């Protein structure tokens, strides 16, 4: 299977409410494994998954210094953004960054990513070639010109081809029995009356990892994709996920409805029915 | 480092 | 470019009265990031509440999980109360064991 | 605990204005103020500020060390725990000191510079402060030697966040929150890592009075502005960059001495490119 590592940074100003804040989180696939928050009294990069906890002190010291520097860098970028957009220093603004790498089954790089946003809309992104930028507006075009002049893309490309891949591989090994072992969903169907002519059938999937899953309702073998209520996949809080799919069915027709579950932890796709 | 070590200004 | 939060309230494990469990309130799809979330037990704010580290989705909207350990009962009613800049008044979502 | 802040700056000239805000329980109202020595005695005879406290015009009496407490009706005491402390420093109360950079104001990325403050007035402390909103000043004790007091502020390894306009202040014994008039300002600019431009002379660097010579700064990089500097410390000339047909970006400075040019970008006046190679103009 393919895997990914991503870091997500959020830098926020909040004049009169607090000092600017920088939070970073790291994910391998759907599993968060580190965090850094500048608001802590003595901020440090810290483990958020058990399989990273036994990484040595040189790791934590190194990650902490980088985040402290990054926090500083992004505080300045917020100031810069104010100038680019001619905004007042009274307002609250947010920069978001996500970057990282995807690798294939052989552990080799498939794609690298580096995208930034200002106040929740695209600002600038590294292109798939990892050597050019797409800027979303005139403000971002200033940044692009700086980054081209400073050869930033080469630096990002070197990181993405090297350290990013190298560390993802390391983490995938460290956490193999959780990260590389899909847990299939536990499934069931519930029945809830609506009136005395109609009722709801709800197909449940619980305790699965990774988050990717497909729940479908069929009526005599035809998908009810137009008449299916699908809830957003949600975290259980123990590094597994939950989802359900609902369909409103006429009374006495419960038996023509089948729920179909697809997930990598399942040997064969499941077909459930209410009884 | 695992995180991007390069510091990048806008 | 302000986005109001989606809210789900649910337990970590299937609920069974008198058995220890976790109560979750997942807020997502919101922007900006400041948000206030409380879990309530019979209208009253629960004290020992923790949350996940702030992160966001591909569309830049944020998500957080708030959670507390709890033992469900027949009589006790649980909910999640969420305020955000996008909301004139706080939204309250009851925990329904069937949702 | 509340978050107390000074706007636009905690370092403020006599006659200026500064507003203290006490943010607590998602509001900015109903708070009391305290100064460092009296910790449970509200200032202004226990005035309950109904909104942010605007001090204007600022006087020396405003200088001080502040904390706030926010109203908290439904709690043991009427009020919150003390906020973080904010020091309002009032400037303009003594002759200005002097500020110089060693070896100079243009600092290569990753390198260091010394900012020395000095005065023939005996200042107990010196303060170094970068121009801008909500910025903290650095403090050092002054050291006496041969009729001056002085301090060395070390800045670096140099990066953008450290670049800008700096001023320094002294304060004298027994009035630690009262600062001098500011020193003359020093622009500290970071150079690099942006690629160096090319400098050339038209018709050439050999000129004899009184015929015209233009220096051109050029790059393939899309610089928005060029800065022409002549060794010997008169402030650089600046001109907008213009795109040429072969896609270079160029500015022409019509004017001896040894020159260098730097590129820079819109809204970014304190970060410049690596310096061009030097060009010697002779008259
Ligand atoms: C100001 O007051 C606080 C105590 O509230 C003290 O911690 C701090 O060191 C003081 N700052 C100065 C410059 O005195
Ligand atoms: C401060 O730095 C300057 C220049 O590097 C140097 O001349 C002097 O020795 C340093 N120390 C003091 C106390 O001035
Ligand atoms: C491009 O055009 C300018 C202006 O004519 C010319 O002087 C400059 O030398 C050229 N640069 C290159 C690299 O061709």
């Amino acid at each position: 299977g393919s895997h990914s590592m991503r870091y997500f940074y959020t830098a926020m100003s909040r004049p009169g409410r607090g000092e600017p804040r920088f939070i970073a989180v790291g994910y391998v696939d759907d599993t968060q494994f580190v965090r850094f928050d500048s608001d802590a009294a003595s901020p440090r990069m810290a483990p958020r998954a058990p399989w990273i906890e036994q990484e040595g002190p040189e790791y934590w010291d190194g990650e902490t210094r980088n985040m402290k520097a990054s926090a500083q860098t992004y505080r300045e970028n917020l100031r810069i953004a104010l100038r680019y957009y001619n905004q007042s220093e009274a307002g609250s603004h947010i920069i978001q960054v996500m970057y990282g790498c995807d690798v294939g089954p052989d552990g080799r790089l498939l794609r690298g990513h580096d995208q930034s946003a200002y106040d929740g809309k695209d600002y600038i992104a590294l292109n798939e070639d990892l050597s050019s930028w797409t800027a979303a507006d005139t403000a971002a075009q200033i940044t692009q010109r700086k980054w081209e002049a400073a050869r930033v893309a080469e630096q990002l490309r070197a990181y993405l081809e090297g350290l990013c891949v190298e560390w993802l591989r390391r983490y995938l090994e460290n956490g193999k029995e959780t990260l590389q072992r899909a847990d299939p969903p536990k499934t069931h169907v519930t029945h809830h009356p609506i009136s005395d002519h109609e009722a709801t059938l709800r197909c449940w999937a619980l305790g699965f990892y990774p988050a990717e899953i497909t729940l479908t309702w069929q009526r005599d073998g035809e998908d009810q994709t137009q008449d299916t209520e699908l809830v957003e996949t949600r975290p259980a809080g123990d590094r597994t996920f939950q989802k359900w799919a609902a369909v409103v069915v006429p009374s006495g027709e419960e038996q023509r409805y089948t729920c179909h579950v697809q997930h990598e932890g399942l040997p064969k796709p499941l077909t459930l029915r209410w009884e | 480092t695992s995180t991007l070590q390069e510091q990048i200004g806008w | 470019i302000q986005r109001t939060p989606k809210i789900q309230v649910y337990s970590r494990h299937p609920a069974e009265n008198g058995k220890s469990n976790f109560l979750n309130c997942y807020v997502s799809g919101f922007h900006p990031s400041d948000i206030e979330v409380d879990l309530l037990k019979n209208g009253e704010r629960i004290e020992k509440v923790e949350h996940s580290d702030l992160s966001f989705s591909k569309d830049w909207s944020f998500y957080l999980l708030y959670y507390t350990e709890f033992t469900p009962t027949e009589k006790d009613e649980y909910a999640c109360r969420v305020n955000h800049v996008t909301l004139s008044q706080p939204k309250i979502v009851k925990w329904d064991r069937d949702m | 605990k509340p978050f107390l802040s000074a706007w636009p700056s905690a370092v403020v000239p006599r006659g200026g204005h500064v507003t203290l805000r006490c943010h607590y329980r998602h509001r900015f109202n109903n708070f009391m103020l305290y100064k460092e020595d009296r910790i449970h005695i509200p200032i202004f005879h226990g005035r309950i500020f109904q909104e942010s406290f605007n001090m204007s015009p600022v006087t020396t009496a405003h200088a001080g060390n502040y904390t706030c407490r926010g109203s908290h009706p439904h709690s043991p005491t009427g009020w919150s725990a003390p906020s973080n402390p904010v020091v309002i420093m009032v400037t303009g109360n003594h002759r200005k000191p002097s500020l110089l950079a060693h070896p100079g104001p243009l600092v290569k990325s990753g390198e260091r510079v010394i900012l020395q403050c000095w005065s023939d007035i005996m200042f107990e402390h010196f303060f170094l402060h970068k121009e801008g909103i909500s910025k903290d000043p650095s403090r050092l004790v002054g050291q006496i030697h041969d009729g001056v007091s002085k301090a060395n502020f070390s800045i670096g390894p140099m990066m953008l966040a450290l670049a800008g306009t700096y001023r320094c202040y002294g304060s004298v014994t027994h009035t630690p929150y009262q600062l001098s008039a500011p020193s003359d300002p020093l622009d500290i600019v970071v150079t690099g890592p942006y690629e160096k431009p090319s400098l050339s002379a038209q018709p050439g660097p050999k000129v004899q009075a009184g015929e015209s010579v233009t220096l051109s700064c050029s790059s393939r990089s899309s610089y928005d502005m060029y800065h022409l500097s002549r060794e010997g410390g008169a402030h650089e000339r600046r001109l907008p960059a213009v795109r040429k047909v072969n896609r270079t970006f160029q500015a022409d400075f019509p004017l001896g001495g040894t020159y260098r040019c730097f590129g820079s970008f819109r809204h970014s006046p304190y970060e410049w490119s690596d310096p061009s190679d030097p060009l010697l103009v002779s008259v």
